[PDB]
């Protein structure tokens, strides 16, 4: 071995356990009795506390306040970011395709090989598109080889950046490594591979920061008034004028006016004028960063009403007549559209099935609305009208008995 | 020298003089483009418009104009003569509270006013200063929980739903029953429908249940051309909205439920305080019923071991009128007075010094 490490120990297994073996080591150094507790505890119930980990942000903010698997998402969190790599990392973990919206089999396991068809398939639905990732996972520092265990025909090659928090542990006879991951992944090339005798489809990937607050809605809006307290004062009378009669419940005329088609075949200036200011209001200030938002949609955005048998989303095939329908298209709001900064969910749509989780561009037109005293509590990013986005995947989760559905989503224009 | 006590709302202006028991004008919040019953009476070359949308003052020119009518027609005072005491809903932008001030001040020339917050005046009504409060009115209903007469703002639950939308979808199932409701006079009818024959269920599935099985919960009701209609399940199912907002197309959380969640955002240590003095105020509180369904709903939500109270005094749909009334007529409150030298030395931003 080097005296430093690789970015990529490659098939090197020998090497890569070693370095994080005396890494896990070193770390045990820095993590107090809690943390180290948290770790345990992971070991123990891993899969548990991932799951907890991916969804634990969309509940009402006093759900997750007084959830104790709290204590335990934190202290791991903690202990993670904490060991930042001080230069990037390549790592190795297999995925059900799946979790790329690849909702069937690559190949069986039983099959060796993979047809040019599903390969194909594979390839034009996780191209040109942003990923989101949650939550608590393994990963190894080197390539599976003959006799390591792979349960999937997809591996995903990804690089970290410096600054990643990793964790490498022990647990008994294995040296591993733990991320919290906090990103969205690209896969920017796949290639079909043989490991001992069977196919699999190599996924080169990595990542894109954005800011994405959760349920951490006091950091967001801190966030937001920083960056457009002066937004806030630097527009022209009439466009602020037009935005407050907008945010005052003008919304609901200027949005059907647009969605109507009203400035083709049923003109109105005075609608226009409007339209038009609080667009420019938008550019004034645009996105100063990669952004999450978070949107709970009406049923009526997704074609679907409160007694659309559709809509029952704890029936599995109405998950799958959705995920047909809307996964991997693109949609169009010809409408101005409300989005917040936090995931909580709140008393006025406690009862919404379909949140939009949706990547934003940093330099996007939009604006912190909240950043305007008289209603803050929306925790509010207003975007243009006319805004595409596209939906790369949808998950589903309980809340309670409910069945809700995360689009996952990006804006494309 | 008497002080007025004007109560602003989504629906209906209660107005009168502080140390009274009761408003002396309660009139229509609606304008014509006229004021109240006169902007009906000439609706032809005219419509009605409603200046207060959701509690909130929407229309400063409309606002004006029902100002002017219960200063001049409805108390026949000027107000030049009589410090004034306004409502506000709770949350009311900063600007709008502003614009009250400066409208007071420099169109109307009052000597003095303020402006206070609907739900502390229902708390005070009853004499308390600690408790959590449902405004429910024409136009929009709030959870707001108060310690020591400060209501507190994180915990505060609004929901845009309330009587007018209980009016109109009981127009809609009196009509799917066979009966048409549907014009503007209809739903004035349909109004009164709803303010003589509905209740809340304390049990609701069981209810449709009976409904469904007898004749029992029949009410009839005679319209204006002496036609006399029947009122069935729909009697329980227009206020059952409340409880559950599905009903009308939405996915709120119903009152029970904001109750609860504005009572799970306060400080645990004043939270016994809270379901020990949960109290209901306006109009659409009125439902016979509604105390004892909300009793049972919190006390599913609650621990176990939670002493609930709920209190519904019968004078409830005035209550923030009679919490103005006392409020403007106390020794300690004349201080609070903004006086017209105050508004001269300072901006409108005078309302946030002093309230
Ligand atoms: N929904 C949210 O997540 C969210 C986030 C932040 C703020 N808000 C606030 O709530 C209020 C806005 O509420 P909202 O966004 O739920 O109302 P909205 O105006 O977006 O939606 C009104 C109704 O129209 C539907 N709709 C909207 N666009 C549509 C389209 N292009 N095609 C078909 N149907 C469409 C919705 O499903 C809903 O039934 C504002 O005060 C806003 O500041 C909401
Ligand atoms: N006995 C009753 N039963 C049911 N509803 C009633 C009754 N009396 C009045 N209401 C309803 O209450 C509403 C009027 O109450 P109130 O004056 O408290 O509201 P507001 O102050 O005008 O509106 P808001 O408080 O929403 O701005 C109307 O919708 C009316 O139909
Ligand atoms: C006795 C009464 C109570 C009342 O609350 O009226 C208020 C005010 C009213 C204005 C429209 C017409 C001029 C009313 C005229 C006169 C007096 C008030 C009527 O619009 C409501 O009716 C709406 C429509 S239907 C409903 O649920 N709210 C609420
Ligand atoms: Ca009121």
């Amino acid at each position: 071995a080097f005296i430093e490490r690789p970015e990529d120990f490659l098939k090197d297994k020998e090497n890569a356990i070693q370095w994080e073996k005396k890494e896990a080591e070193r770390v045990e150094k820095n993590l107090d009795t809690l943390e180290k507790e948290a770790l345990e505890l992971y070991k123990k119930d891993s899969e548990q506390i991932s799951n907890y980990s991916q969804t634990r942000q969309y509940f009402y903010d006093y759900q997750i306040e007084s959830n104790p698997r709290e204590k335990e998402y934190k202290n791991l969190r903690n202990a993670i970011s904490k060991n930042k790599i001080d230069k990037p990392i390549n790592v190795y973990y297999f995925e059900s395709p799946e979790k790329f919206a690849f909702n069937k089999e690559i190949r069986t396991e039983n099959q060796n090989e993979i047809s040019l068809e599903k390969f194909n398939e594979l390839k034009e639905t996780i191209q040109d598109k942003l990923f989101k990732q949650d939550g608590f996972k393994d990963v190894s520092l080197y390539e599976p080889g003959n006799g390591d265990e792979k349960p999937t025909p997809l591996l995903i090659h990804l690089k970290l950046p410096k600054n990643t928090g990793m964790l490498p542990y022990i647990n008994s006879n294995d040296v591993k490594t733990l991320i919290e991951q906090d990103y969205s992944i690209k896969i920017d090339k796949i290639v079909r591979i043989v490991i001992e005798g069977k196919q699999y489809i190599k996924a080169e990937a990595s990542i894109v920061n954005s800011l994405d607050f959760k349920d951490d809605v006091s950091k967001g809006d801190l966030w937001g008034k920083e960056n457009y307290s002066d937004w806030s004062n630097k527009l022209t009378p009439n466009e602020l004028a037009d935005v407050n009669d907008y945010m005052r419940g003008g919304y609901t005329a200027i949005n059907n006016y647009l969605i109507s088609n009203g400035p083709l075949n049923n003109p109105n200036p005075e609608l226009d004028s409007k339209v038009n200011n609080i667009e420019n209001a938008l550019k004034l200030t645009p996105i100063p960063s990669n952004l999450i938002v978070y949107r709970r949609s009406g049923p009526q955005e997704f074609g679907l009403t409160l007694t659309s048998p559709e809509y029952d989303f704890n029936k599995i095939e109405n998950i799958d007549a959705f995920k047909e329908k809307w996964e991997g298209k693109v949609i169009t709001y010809p409408n101005f559209i409300s989005t917040s900064i936090g995931s909580v969910n709140m008393s006025a749509f406690a009862k919404r099935k379909i949140i939009l989780r949706i990547n934003i561009p940093k330099d996007s037109p939009g604006a912190y609305l909240s950043a305007i005293p008289g209603y803050a509590g929306s925790y509010e990013v207003l975007l243009n009208h006319g805004s595409k986005f596209k939906i790369n995947k949808v998950d589903s989760y309980k809340d309670g008995t409910v069945t809700k559905l995360i689009l996952d989503a990006t804006l494309i224009n | 020298t008497t002080a007025l006590v004007c109560d602003n709302g989504s629906g209906l202006v209660k107005a009168g003089f502080a140390g009274d028991d009761a408003p002396r004008a309660v009139f229509p919040s609606i304008v014509g483009r006229y004021v109240g019953d006169e902007a009906q009476s000439k609706r032809g070359i005219l419509t009605l418009k409603y200046p207060i949308e959701h509690g909130i003052i929407t229309n400063w020119d409309d606002m004006e104009k029902i100002w002017h009518h219960t200063f001049y027609n409805e108390l026949r005072v000027a107000p030049e003569e009589h410090p004034t005491l306004l409502t506000e809903a709770p949350l009311n932008p900063k600007a709008n509270r502003e614009k009250m001030t400066q409208i007071m001040f420099e169109t109307f020339n009052v000597p003095a006013m303020y402006v206070a917050i609907q739900a502390v005046l229902s708390l005070y009504a009853s004499g308390r200063t600690t408790g959590i409060v449902l405004d429910s009115g024409d136009g929009v209903t709030h959870n707001v929980p108060i310690y020591e007469g400060y209501a507190l703002p994180h915990a505060i639950m609004r929901l845009d739903l309330a009587g007018r939308d209980l009016t109109d979808y009981l127009m809609k199932i009196l009509t799917e029953r066979g009966y048409s409701f549907v014009t503007t006079a209809e739903r004035e009818i349909v109004r009164d429908i709803k303010e003589k024959l509905c209740y809340v269920a304390l049990d609701f599935e069981n209810e449709m249940a009976t409904a469904a099985s007898s004749s029992s919960l029949e009410k009839s009701y005679e319209l204006p051309d002496g036609q006399v209609i029947t009122i069935g399940n729909e009697r329980f199912r227009c206020p059952e909205t409340l409880f559950q907002p599905s009903f009308i197309g939405m996915e709120s959380a119903g009152i029970h439920e904001t109750t609860y969640n504005s009572i799970m955002k306060c400080d645990i240590d004043i939270r016994k305080d809270l379901y020990a003095n949960n109290v209901m105020s306006g109009g659409t509180t009125m439902y016979p019923g509604i105390a004892d369904r909300m009793q049972k709903e919190i006390t599913a939500l609650a621990p176990s071991t939670m002493k609930i109270k709920i209190i519904a005094p019968p004078e409830r749909k005035y209550s923030v009128w009679i919490g103005g009334s006392i409020l403007a007529s106390l020794s300690t409150f004349q201080q609070m007075w903004i006086t017209k030298q105050e508004y001269d030395e300072a901006g409108p931003s005078i309302v946030h010094r002093k309230c």
